[PDB]
């Protein structure tokens, strides 16, 4: 042991951090007349509609 | 001088008693609101604007 033969001194270090996400969203309010263009086997009715509006410019 | 136009299709059972009808009860509202003179030109973009606004880069 003398002469410092096994003295010794070590560290070490290994860190890792990952993340990561996402999100959506959308709202939609208002009111439409629709009118129907065509009725299916079962009753159900298929709806189209349009509403233009112009205000000043545009 | 400002001219308000509207057209539509409209339910004879959905007026009221008052012959009044709300304009979301109408099935192909078209609602215009423009005006002319000098104001009206005023909310216009100029020429050169509208150019660069549609083909700048950005």
């Amino acid at each position: 042991f003398g002469n410092s033969r096994a003295d010794m001194e070590a560290s070490g270090g290994n860190s890792f951090n990952g993340k990561g996400g996402a999100n959506a969203s959308n709202t939609f309010s208002g009111t439409l007349t629709v009118t129907v263009d065509q009725v299916l086997a079962n009753g159900n009715l298929h709806v189209v509609g349009e509403k233009q509006i112009a205000i000043n410019q545009g | 001088t400002e001219f308000i136009r509207f057209s539509g299709v409209v339910n004879p059972r959905t007026i009221s008693g008052s012959n009044s009808v709300p304009s979301t009860q109408v099935a192909d509202a078209r609602i215009e609101y423009v005006g002319n003179g000098y104001i009206n030109e005023a909310q216009n973009m100029g020429w050169l604007q509208r150019f660069f606004l549609n083909l700048s880069p950005m």
